[PDB]
């Protein structure tokens, strides 16, 4: 596979959002760690199917609404970044105030 | 009681900046085709050569803004902005070599000023 | 020119006055005093006022009044005030607490707080920065429990232990001459402060006192070695002499004593009282009373604190487990009924509350979590103020006694009880430069950056391949502090005088700093920093009721914890 | 007996005038000659050439020119040439390139290339070989960004930083003597080649010259300290008389000069110019023009590389993240504005492709990528194919000229600026062996194995537990170079003069190889390697349009990468 | 996501649960690692849940029984300790002979 | 659970074949390190199962066709080797040319 230490660091973003979604599939009202992880996979796999860094700078505001995390979370959550590699390369996005 | 993890609740009331020292208004143009920014605590004689203004003014002075800010001047740009009295020892060292002492010497100052080309010199 | 109070916090950090919630407990602290000159704060960036000929000094060499390292506007929270300051950093030590800059052009700049072409800059402003955690029961069990104790803000382990041997698992020691010798070896390796206890069992003086000598820091008197009368005095007349701590657990099954007895064996001479609630051991029932002697530096260990609704289920459990009890033999079962107790659990808060317990530590890897000595002081405190309402010495409607009655239970206290004060366990200048940076939101959860002698030692930080660093996935990492040969000058070994004396740092190659335990025999409970009260603790023998003048110390359990669900991933 | 050119290139790499496709770009590369002896490869293994009494010596003692290690049938891709060869290894040094192999029997071997009983063998045939990459803008923030730039190929990080403190998070500056010496101590546990640059700002002298005694190898001028004019004359004042580089981010809000302000403060000194474009700072919005002049050595960080339909909606939002930029912040957005130019990053590509900017770098953590040094060289090459097509100079459908231009941005030409390239940079005889092994598939993306000081330090291998190395997971991993005391024999530690005079090395106790910093002040563009190109570089105040002989720079930006997406996890 | 040392180790238990439950679903009778992993993993979530440490030391005999898993490998778990964040803090808990 | 350090290791493969699967269950055409993950993780659920290295050395060469990955993939990758637990102990298994 050849990995380098961020795609193996990164990998563990990926699961963490996978617990998030069950853990929300079930119910739960997320918490903050669990709100992050969500958003950021979400940038990442965006970035893997070849949206626009403006697109997920947009899409990446809607992932999660106030009514799917606990009580402070939003407001806890200034801004997500996560680097991922577009086609044209490994750009920065950051989400900025995602969950009103 | 909705909780905002970490949240302030600031006390009432307002702060002032560089309370009890003198201020001074006075008019700045950028004479150049580029932006210049000046911060909060540059010896504002000191400032970039092609900003016009009277140079005797912002001896011993900077802008008296919030710590950490800076008035901005776009090509072209004539505004007034307000200083305050540089504290402590009353010395500017470095910068733009005009002062290296104190800043008492205002014809050693306006002298530099004048040699170097820093406009508005009478 | 006017700044409002909104906005000057959110570009400094806040003012005189202002309030701020530590994490998401129900309490609040407020800023006590401010050194800054209102228009001369300090602040480093683009445009900003730490640059040359302005905020920052061009003339000055280092030696000059400049420093190393500036953290600027920082919220202390500590036991000496609650109170905003630039905080200077100078060969790894703090070296003024005030207002920095450059008195160029700058007024009121502390005269030794010069920023200057030698100086580094940590922004502070909208942090609460404390001094490190001293952790005093540690058991050295696994390598791995050292990030997990800096990721909580804890700078400095003592306690004892050789790794995962079954000695070490039950107790604080590292026992004799050559284990001593190979743990202060490992403990080149550990980016933490680090004083180890030995052995505090014998019936002769030798067997003890060679263990000070080859580079113990304090004894552990431990009930599975046997914490007869005659460990005790031992220890004792070995500590007295040798001018260190004793640690004690005391003999839980109460078979050569009862409480009397072991206090009797101490004899006046000062003590330092481990897991004093006693579910981590102790005489049964009435441990607890030793919290209110005068000779007894009392702590806690973590796991009791605060008292919830799983407390009990949880620790009857635990000690099956840990002690291998059988539910099918009746003595197993009256002794977990004897040593696990709601009555002395829900006392233990109050105690704390009331300034009679002194002390946090962990009882890391034995019977504590070394993570959260930290993370339950701070829940306890929360439970007290919603049970019991802000303490009488409150003002403004701000938590800043129980703050500082807190915050001093795992800083100062434990330093004191040590006789490491004098180098670390707060923000004084003159002391060494362990400093946690938390943001607020964070607060006695996750640490933001831990500095050790004045460099990060550890951080939460993101992405190392990203632009920034700030990107996913930000976790707990070590930092340059803890490599090469820099893990030498950022932490301390504490050691004996008589080990010091002797040479055995040039003996064994150590190449930390070497600090020097002293004046722990000269102390007592009146030495405690906002926890010095003492009194007769009555602790009934039938229904463990526990009394403080007349008064059944008595509350309910919590369903729910701040600093809980909201934070953590597991 | 002839074998046919295909399964000769398969048996032994490509040989004269072959072509390699790099990675999956466009770009192809030709091998211009090739120094066996057809029938004479020197090969290891099972049954092959390198066998006692065969092409291995059995006679001669390590002295006698026998190897350390020989990498067998390399194709080097360097500034010197495109060419097959072996390479000869010893005392951690590259000393022959060329032939090896036994001269008992075999014609045309190199005398000081023997095969003996003392030599190692590395297989490099079907690999692409180069200098390992000299990043010269480092911050030294987060210790897991060593691993990042080794896994691209990077063997030198030069830069500053005191860890995540926000004046190193800004600034490659290790402030003063004690900030210098900690990171010096901390280097000791670094696998990587370091050199540190101390601050450039200060009014007198002796303040910065302290620096470069305490062992810094040489300074930054930053904005964010200070960019004045005075900070940077006395910054070129003390490099003059020291010998070491000085690199500048210059004052971007103009605010105490212009551009030719800046010129003036240098007056004609030797300069290294960091992120040249500007994104990364710089005189808006002309800085880029500094790579015209004969005393500037002009570098660009990586974000802005090369240009593509996703830089600038990333770079505004990335500059307002790292400046607290706030939209509702009219003066926030015309800094912005004024600062990210798609005029002056597409002008960007086509001046490293004329070879007028001499050179790339990380700006690792603080505003660019600690990996992708290597990797966006490429791109920008392979762009630069596609649009404005072969250069000139070019010759037989090779992009052998381009390939030199641009492998030089990243090896030879920082190690000149930097004054270290009479120890790295290059593969050439008689200095250092940090080599990167590719696979011609992997170019430029992930290096097969990095060789520091002539021992493995990092490798992409597979299961540890496995039969065979090769099995899953294969991921980069730290080699024995990098283990035990020979991270200090494989790894320099690059110093002043005055230092090294000083002895800081024996004072701090350091075991790293110590390199000299010299011959920094009497270089200039002249003397970048393929790069080398002076003009009057003319910025257009108001449409920011970048012209050169009269002639507007601009191209398209591209909606896709190739080193991309074929290659990346995440 | 600020993840401590325990939140990034304990993440592979929810892995290794995943894999472990994927392996039952295509009819394996389970090993003595998958068999650890799936009720501890359980257990955390449960925690995550809001069970008390008493419901999980009933529901954790439960998870698995002798004939969803290999010869030997309820003689082989003696207990199954795992510490996971209920609503009032981090608590032990310990399932006792979890596979009978 | 005991790991051993290779356990730990190879949980990685499975969760980057995770990733990779639902990658291209939306659609994608998959990458060098997602296509080498996708194989490895047969290989190494092939041997849990109890198949056979000659069953798996088959099997290993139809997992992926050259529709399912991008361009040049199929050349990359020469072989995929894995070694895992069989019923008879660790083997190792090399499949030879994987996506043609
Ligand atoms: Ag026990
Ligand atoms: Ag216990
Ligand atoms: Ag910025
Ligand atoms: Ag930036
Ligand atoms: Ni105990
Ligand atoms: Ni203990
Ligand atoms: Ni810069
Ligand atoms: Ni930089
Ligand atoms: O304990
Ligand atoms: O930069």
């Amino acid at each position: 596979m050849h990995l380098n230490p961020a795609e193996k660091e990164k990998l563990q973003i990926f699961l963490a959002s996978e617990l998030a979604l069950k853990r929300k599939a079930r119910g739960l009202k997320l918490n903050y760690p669990e709100a992050v992880a969500i958003i950021t996979s979400f940038i990442m796999e965006g970035a893997r199917d070849g949206k626009t860094v403006a697109m997920l700078m947009e899409e990446g505001k809607h992932v999660l609404t106030r009514d799917d995390v606990m009580e402070g979370v939003p407001e806890m959550i200034d801004d997500i970044q996560a680097e991922a590699t577009f086609p044209d390369g490994t750009k920065l996005v950051t989400v900025h105030n995602p969950i009103s | 009681n909705y909780i905002v993890p970490g949240e302030y609740r600031v006390a009432e009331g307002e702060i002032e900046i560089n309370a009890g020292r003198e201020k001074t208004t006075i008019r700045v143009s950028n004479t150049g085709d580029r932006p210049i920014q000046v911060g909060s605590h540059i010896h504002f004689v000191e400032v970039n050569k092609e900003l016009l203004f009277d140079r005797a003014e912002g001896i011993g002075r900077r802008l008296n803004i919030p710590s950490g800010t800076a008035a901005r001047f776009e090509p072209g740009e004539e505004m007034e902005v307000e200083l305050t009295e540089l504290g402590g020892n009353r010395e500017v060292f470095g910068i733009s070599d005009l002062t290296n002492g104190s800043v008492d010497n205002k014809e050693l100052i306006l002298q530099r000023a004048k040699e170097l080309g820093y406009k508005g010199v009478e | 020119m006017k700044i409002n109070r909104q906005q000057y916090a959110e570009s400094y950090g806040p003012t005189v006055g202002d309030q701020v919630r530590l994490a998401d407990t129900d309490l609040w602290i407020e800023v006590e005093k401010d050194y800054t000159t209102y228009g001369d704060e300090a602040n480093f960036g683009g445009g900003k006022v730490l640059r040359e000929g302005m905020g920052e000094n061009g003339t000055y060499t280092r030696t000059e009044n400049v420093l190393d390292l500036l953290l600027t506007n920082a919220l202390i929270l500590d036991y000496t005030g609650i109170y905003k300051a630039d905080i200077g950093v100078k060969d790894g030590y703090i070296v003024g607490i005030g207002k920095g800059g450059n008195p160029d052009i700058m007024d009121g700049v502390t005269p030794n707080m010069i920023v200057g072409t030698a100086t580094e800059v940590i922004a502070a402003e909208g942090k609460i920065v404390t001094a490190g955690g001293i952790d005093t029961h540690v058991h050295f069990i696994n390598p791995d429990q050292v990030d997990v104790a800096l990721a909580n803000g804890i700078t400095t382990l003592f306690g004892g232990g050789t790794g995962p041997a079954e000695g070490s698992k039950a107790t604080t020691v590292t026992p004799g001459p050559w284990n001593i010798e190979k743990m202060l070896k490992s403990t080149e390796g550990l980016p933490i402060n680090v004083g180890i206890l030995g052995k505090g069992h014998g019936s002769s003086i030798a067997p003890i006192m060679e263990q000070i000598d080859a580079g113990a820091a304090g004894l552990k008197i431990h009930e599975d070695w046997g914490a007869t009368p005659a460990s005790i005095d031992r220890s004792l007349t070995v500590a007295d002499e040798a001018d260190v701590q004793v640690a004690i657990h005391s003999d839980t099954l109460n078979e050569a004593g009862f409480l009397e007895d072991t206090l009797r064996a101490i004899n006046g001479r000062v003590i330092h009282s481990f897991h004093v609630e006693g579910a981590g051991g102790g005489h049964a029932p009435d441990i607890m009373a030793m919290a209110g002697h005068p000779n007894v530096l009392p702590s806690s260990t973590n796991p009791t604190r605060p008292f919830t609704v799983n407390t009990i289920d949880e620790h009857l459990d635990m000690l099956m487990v840990c002690h291998h009890l059988k539910q099918n033999i009746p003595e197993d079962v009256a002794f977990a009924d004897s040593r696990i107790r709601p009555e002395t659990i829900a006392a233990e808060d109050i105690l704390h509350d009331l300034g009679i317990i002194s002390m946090m530590s962990t009882d890391a890897l034995a019977m504590g979590r070394a993570g959260e000595m930290v993370l339950r002081t701070w829940q306890t405190a929360d439970k007290m103020k919603k049970q019991r309402g802000p303490l009488a010495e409150e003002k403004n409607g701000s938590d800043n006694f129980r703050a500082k009655r807190y915050v001093s239970k795992y800083t100062i206290n434990p330093a004191i009880a040590q006789g490491i004060a004098h180098e670390v366990g707060s923000i004084e200048e003159g002391k060494f430069a362990d400093l946690v940076l938390w943001e607020p939101k964070f607060f006695g959860v996750k640490a933001d950056r831990v500095i050790k002698g004045g460099i990060i030692a550890y951080a939460q930080i993101g992405d190392p391949s990203a632009s920034i660093p700030t990107p996913q996935p930000v976790m707990g990492r070590r930092m340059y502090g803890t490599v090469g040969d820099l893990i030498h000058d950022t932490n301390i070994t504490f050691m004996s005088k008589s080990s010091i004396q002797q040479g055995v740092p040039a003996k064994l190659g150590l190449k930390r700093r070497i600090g020097t335990v002293k004046n722990c025999r000269n102390i007592g409970k009146k030495d405690m920093k906002w926890n010095d009260v003492t009194t007769d603790i009555d602790i009934n023998p039938e229904t463990y009721e526990v009394k403080v003048d007349g008064e059944v110390l008595t509350c309910e359990p919590v369903k729910e914890l701040p600093m809980a669900q909201r934070y953590f991933l597991f």
